[PDB]
C-alpha cells in the first residue's frame, strides 16, 4: 500500500464545449509513470493518456496529459457528450500499482 | 485486434472459491504481463497482482495475497486467477487488463461480476 | 528493484518515433519516460545493450588513452604543445562521439523529444570524430608546406559543419533516410582522397607507401566503405530477422567498427608522429 494517489475534484459537472482539469497527486515521485483511463457506466475502463503525456491509440486530441514528479493533470478541452464516464489516475512506477478515486464527470 | 474475453458472472455462497477466466487473443500470449484488478460497488480500482505468461512468476499486492492465486494455460492462451474463502467484501468486478512493456493498460476484458451471497442458505 | 518494472517488446508495439529498424523483432524497451529507468536498463538485456556498452567502454578507453597521452613526457615529441593540442583535438573528437553515442542508445525509449534531441547529438558526434581526427592526419602530412595542410583544415572542417547541420533537420533521423546519413558520413571519411592525391603526387609513390600511409589509408577507407555498407543494408538482420536482434545486428557491428576504426587511425597518427621524432622538426628534402 505504499504510493497513494490522490484524485481531484471527485466530481464534477460541465456543459458541452468547456474545458475541464483533472489533478493526480502522487505521495511518492512516480517518475511519469501514469496513466489515466476513462470508465462507462457498466463498462470496463479504457487508456486515454499513458507514460503522463502519451496520447493513447484512438483517443481524440481533446485529451491531453501533463505534469511531472509527483503532480499530474488530465486536461478535457471541449467536452463531448461521451465524455461522461469516471476518470482514473494509475501509477506503475512502484509494486503495488495504485489508482486515485477517482472523478465522477457528469456532463450538462 | 487484441481481446481480452472473461467468463461469466458467479453467485456463490460465502466461503466457496471462484476460477475467473482471461481469454486472450490477437497477439503472442507470453510477450506481455497480464493483471488483474477489483472494483468493488461504486468503488475505485485495486490492483491485486500481475503475473507473467513467459516467466510464470507472479507479484501480489500484500492486500490480495492470501485471496488471490493467478494461473495461466500457454497452450490455450489464457490467464486465470482463482478467488479463496469468499466473503461478503469480495463482491466485486474483477478485470483482467494487460501491459505493454510497462503497467499501463491498453486492454481489458469486459469484466467478471462475483456476488458473495447467502441468500440460498 | 520494484521500481521501474519494465518487460522487452515486439517491434509491432513500439510507437512510431521508436520504430527504426524493423528486423529487430523482438528484445525492445517499451517507451518509459524515466532517467532513472534508461540508466538502469544499461543493466539489462534488450536490443540496445551492445550498443551501448561498445561505445560505454569505447569511451573510457579514449578517455583514459587521452589523459596518458597528454602526461607523456614532452621529450619524447619534436613540439609537445602543438603536437599534444593536435592529439588532443582527435582525441575531443573521439571522446564527444562514444560519449553522444552511448547517451543517445540509453536516453532513446525516454521519450519522443530526448530520443530527437540526443539522436542530433549522436550524429553531432559522427562529425567531430571524423573532423576531429583529420587535424593530426593533416598536421604530419603537411608537416612542410603550411598552406595545403591550413586549407585542408578548413575543408573538413566546412564539410563537418554541413555534416552537423543536415543531421539536425528531422527528416535525415527517418529511416527511409538511412542511406543518406550513410552517404553523408562516407562522403565526409572519403574526402580525405583529396589530400592523400595532393600528397601523393607532391611527396611521391615511393615516399607514401614506405611511409605505411598507404596501406594505412585503405585499412582506414575499407572500414569506411564496410562499415557503411553494414549500417545502410542492415547485414546479416536482414538475412535472419528475428536472430539477432540481442546479438552483432548491423548497428552493433558498426558501433564495433567505430571503436576500431578510430584506435587504427590513432595507431597511425602515432607511428607519423614516432616518425617525425625520428627525423627531427625541419625540412632538408
Ligand atoms: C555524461 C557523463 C556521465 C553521466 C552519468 C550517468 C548518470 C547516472 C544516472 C542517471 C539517472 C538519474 C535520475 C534522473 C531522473 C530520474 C527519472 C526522472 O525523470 O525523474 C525525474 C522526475 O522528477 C520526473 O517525474
Ligand atoms: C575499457 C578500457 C579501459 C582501460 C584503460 C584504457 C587503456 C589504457 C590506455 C592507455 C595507456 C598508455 C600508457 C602509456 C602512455 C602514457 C605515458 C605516461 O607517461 O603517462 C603518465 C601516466 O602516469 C598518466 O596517468
Ligand atoms: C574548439 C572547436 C570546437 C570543439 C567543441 C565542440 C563540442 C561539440 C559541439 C557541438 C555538437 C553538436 C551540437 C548540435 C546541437 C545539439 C542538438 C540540438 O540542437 O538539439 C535541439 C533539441 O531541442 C532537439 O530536440
Ligand atoms: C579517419 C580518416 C583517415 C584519413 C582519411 C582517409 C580517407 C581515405 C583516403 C584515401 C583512400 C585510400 C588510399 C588511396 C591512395 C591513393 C594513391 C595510390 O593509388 O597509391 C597507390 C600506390 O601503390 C602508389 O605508389
Ligand atoms: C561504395 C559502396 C559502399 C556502401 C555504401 C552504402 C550506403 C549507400 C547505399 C545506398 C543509398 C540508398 C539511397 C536511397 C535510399 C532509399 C531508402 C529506402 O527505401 O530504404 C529501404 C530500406 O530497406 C533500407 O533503409
Ligand atoms: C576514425 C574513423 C572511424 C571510421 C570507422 C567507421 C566507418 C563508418 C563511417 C561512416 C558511415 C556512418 C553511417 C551511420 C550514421 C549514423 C550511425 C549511428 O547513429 O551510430
Ligand atoms: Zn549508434
Amino acid at each position: 500500500s505504499d504510493i497513494q494517489m490522490t484524485q481531484s475534484p471527485a466530481s464534477l459537472s460541465a456543459s458541452v464545449g468547456e474545458t475541464v482539469t483533472i489533478t493526480c497527486r502522487a505521495s511518492g515521485n512516480i517518475h511519469n509513470f501514469l496513466a489515466w483511463y476513462q470508465q462507462k457506466q457498466g463498462k470496463s475502463p479504457q487508456v486515454l493518456v499513458y507514460n503522463a503525456k502519451t496520447l493513447a491509440d484512438g483517443v481524440p486530441s481533446r485529451f491531453s496529459g501533463s505534469g511531472s514528479g509527483t503532480q499530474y493533470s488530465l486536461k478535457i478541452n471541449s467536452l463531448q457528450p461521451e465524455d461522461f464516464g469516471s476518470y482514473y489516475c494509475q501509477q506503475f512506477w512502484s509494486t503495488p500499482y495504485t489508482f486515485g478515486g477517482g472523478t465522477k464527470l457528469e456532463i450538462n | 485486434e487484441v481481446l481480452l474475453q472473461q467468463s461469466g458472472p458467479e453467485l456463490v455462497k460465502p466461503g466457496a472459491s471462484v476460477r475467473i477466466t482471461c481469454k486472450a487473443s490477437g497477439y503472442t500470449f507470453t510477450d506481455f504481463n497480464m493483471d488483474w484488478v477489483k472494483q468493488s460497488p461504486g468503488k475505485s480500482l485495486e490492483w491485486i497482482g500481475d503475473f507473467n505468461p513467459n516467466s510464470g512468476g507472479s507479484i501480489y499486492n500484500q492486500k490480495f495475497k492470501d485471496k488471490a492465486t493467478f494461473t495461466v494455460d500457454k497452450s490455450s492462451s489464457t490467464a486465470y486467477m482463482e478467488l479463496r474463502s469468499l466473503t461478503f467484501e469480495d463482491t466485486a468486478v474483477y478485470y483482467c487488463a494487460r501491459e505493454t512493456g510497462t503497467a499501463w493498460f491498453a486492454y481489458w476484458g469486459q469484466g467478471t461480476l462475483v456476488t458473495v451471497s447467502a441468500a440460498g442458505g | 528493484e520494484f521500481e521501474g518494472r519494465w518487460r522487452v517488446i515486439p517491434h509491432d508495439v513500439l510507437p512510431d518515433w521508436l520504430k527504426d529498424n524493423d528486423f529487430l523483432l523482438h528484445g525492445h524497451r517499451p517507451p518509459m519516460p524515466s532517467f532513472r529507468a534508461c540508466f538502469k536498463s544499461i543493466f539489462r538485456i534488450h536490443t540496445e545493450t551492445g550498443n551501448i556498452w561498445t561505445h560505454l567502454l569505447g569511451c573510457v578507453f579514449f578517455l583514459c588513452l587521452g589523459i596518458f597521452y597528454m602526461f607523456r613526457p614532452n621529450i619524447s615529441f619534436v613540439a609537445p604543445l602543438q603536437e599534444k593540442v593536435v592529439f588532443g583535438l582527435f582525441f575531443l573528437g573521439a571522446i564527444l562521439c562514444l560519449s553522444f553515442s552511448w547517451l543517445f542508445h540509453t536516453v532513446y525509449c525516454h521519450s519522443e523529444g530526448v530520443s530527437r534531441l540526443f539522436s542530433k547529438l549522436d550524429y553531432s558526434g559522427i562529425a567531430l570524430l571524423i573532423m576531429g581526427s583529420f587535424v593530426p592526419w593533416l598536421y604530419y602530412s603537411f608537416y612542410c608546406n603550411p598552406q595545403p595542410c591550413f586549407i585542408y583544415l578548413i575543408v573538413i572542417c566546412v564539410l563537418g559543419i554541413a555534416a552537423i547541420i543536415v543531421s539536425q533537420w528531422d527528416m535525415f533521423a527517418t529511416p527511409q533516410y538511412r542511406g543518406v546519413r550513410a552517404g553523408v558520413f562516407l562522403g565526409l571519411g572519403l574526402s580525405g582522397i583529396i589530400p592523400t592525391l595532393h600528397y601523393v603526387i607532391s611527396e611521391g609513390f615511393l615516399k607514401a607507401a614506405t611511409i605505411g600511409q598507404i596501406g594505412w589509408l585503405m585499412l582506414m577507407a575499407s572500414l569506411y566503405i564496410t562499415g557503411a555498407a553494414l549500417y545502410a543494408a542492415r547485414i546479416p538482420e536482414r538475412f535472419f530477422p528475428g536472430k539477432c536482434d540481442i546479438w552483432f545486428h548491423s548497428h552493433q557491428l558498426f558501433h564495433i567498427f567505430v571503436v576500431a576504426g578510430a584506435f587504427v587511425h590513432f595507431h597511425g597518427v602515432s607511428n607519423l608522429q614516432e616518425f617525425r621524432f625520428m627525423i627531427g622538426g625541419g625540412c632538408s628534402e
